[PDB]
């Protein structure tokens, strides 16, 4: 049913499948410790999760594969969905990153955890690309859709969806009015933008499941399962 | 088992 | 500059002409093997050929125009994503095995012989497969690898209008191996997400790199604390 | 550093 679709189709799907922004725990106390940093991020995560993978089944194409396919995608893409998804809310609020509408911090604070500041720095720098290019809402839906099925593939099926998702970027580009160099350039400028989240996501990863950081703060069953996934090594 | 199949069977 | 006015044609000249040989490995089909012996060996075969891919990238057009401390950060970024794209370039022809070197062909079999190594083995296997179904071309590999030295580190804008060179290069050569407007823009997001693939080989296969670890060379042990 | 040098030459 996804190969089926157009274009338009395939834009609206993914706009009307989009999660929600999630709200921090409230009573402010700006997390000046690693713990309370940690704490919040973690809950925060913990139940974007849920609706990530309602998200994903909502993606076409993706209720087609196996459950077992499912989860390994999902499973290699979690961190670098949530940290394009952080990003893009991050656009309009330049040098901060907005986890959520009610939790916005700097790189200042990004010292707080140790070995965190150099993730918020490439998370900055990523949302200032995202910026000067003029990344719109139903270009950003078709790259984490990509981010989806690409980071574990490695499936004719799944590449068949990538290509479909691959047009639906085109043609996007097209509308917008951008010439034939301008188009196969910004599709180039945004693909590879998702090498760096992938960069993100791994060595943020390295952080996340080590000892270290499963100390500071208690972590969900279901977060510390998407964890274990990718402790396979180090 | 995992989590992660529930969530997705549902 | 020189690489804003450089041709499509040009551009893929140039990068042919500046591809590093391939070197030989140290390894005896006597001998045992086991993994100190081939961690020994892929040691010595890559320090070897970081001294060629240094002299490679002051050949990328556009590469020597940035400052000296921005060359050293760009390459200590992507030394091992272009070491890995260049060994999955190798293996095309080779299904199943991974050619490091023209004496050393080895499969998933032999990669368990270093204990965590396996997992990254058959990524680099997956990759060349999907080279090899893809029918990759040599003027397409030289393209992907410019853009890896260029991209894995650029977090300026010199850097990104020779990214879009190379692009423009890329879909020139698509469009005259006949394909079509569509196919062009499909293949070139093909290309460009494996390097997501890439770049994902190169952190797993870092970490495990600056682990416990065997002895490293003197070039190699600063290209790995780099990344730690 | 090594690199540094051997991109200077
Ligand atoms: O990559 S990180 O910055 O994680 C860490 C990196 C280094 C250290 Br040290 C500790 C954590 C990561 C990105 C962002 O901040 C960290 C993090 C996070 C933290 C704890 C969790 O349990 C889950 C996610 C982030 C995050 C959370 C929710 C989002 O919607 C988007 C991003
Ligand atoms: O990513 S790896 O497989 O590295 C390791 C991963 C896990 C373990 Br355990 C040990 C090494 C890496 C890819 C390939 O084999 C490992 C490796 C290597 C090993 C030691 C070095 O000092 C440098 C490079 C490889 C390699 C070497 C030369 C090439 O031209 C291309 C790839």
């Amino acid at each position: 049913l996804a190969l089926s679709l157009t274009a338009d189709q395939m834009v609206s799907a993914l706009l009307d499948a989009e999660p929600p922004i999630l709200y921090s725990e409230y009573d402010p106390t700006r997390p000046f410790s690693e713990a309370s940093m940690m704490g919040l991020l973690t809950n925060l995560a913990d139940r974007e999760l849920v609706h990530m993978i309602n998200w994903a089944k909502r993606v076409p194409g993706f209720v087609d594969l196996t459950l077992h396919d499912q989860v390994h995608l999902l499973e290699c893409a979690w961190l670098e969905i949530l940290m394009i998804g952080l990003v893009w809310r991050s656009m309009e609020h330049p040098g901060k990153l907005l986890f959520a509408p009610n939790l916005l911090l700097d790189r200042n604070q990004g010292k707080c955890v140790e070995g965190m500041v150099e993730i918020f720095d490439m998370l900055l720098a990523t949302s200032s690309r995202f910026r000067m290019m003029n990344l719109q809402g139903e270009e950003f839906v078709c790259l984490k859709s990509i981010i989806l099925l690409n980071s574990g593939v490695y499936k004719d099926h799944i590449h068949r969806v990538l290509d479909k998702i691959t047009d639906t970027l085109i043609h996007l580009m097209a509308k917008a009015g951008l010439t034939l160099q301008q188009q196969h350039q910004r599709l180039a400028q945004l693909l590879l933008i998702l090498s760096h989240i992938r960069h993100m996501s791994n060595k943020g990863m390295e952080h996340l499941y080590s000892m270290k950081c499963k100390n500071v703060v208690p972590l969900s069953d279901l977060l510390l399962e998407m964890l274990d996934a990718h402790r396979l090594h180090a | 088992h995992k989590i992660l199949h529930r969530l997705l069977q549902d």
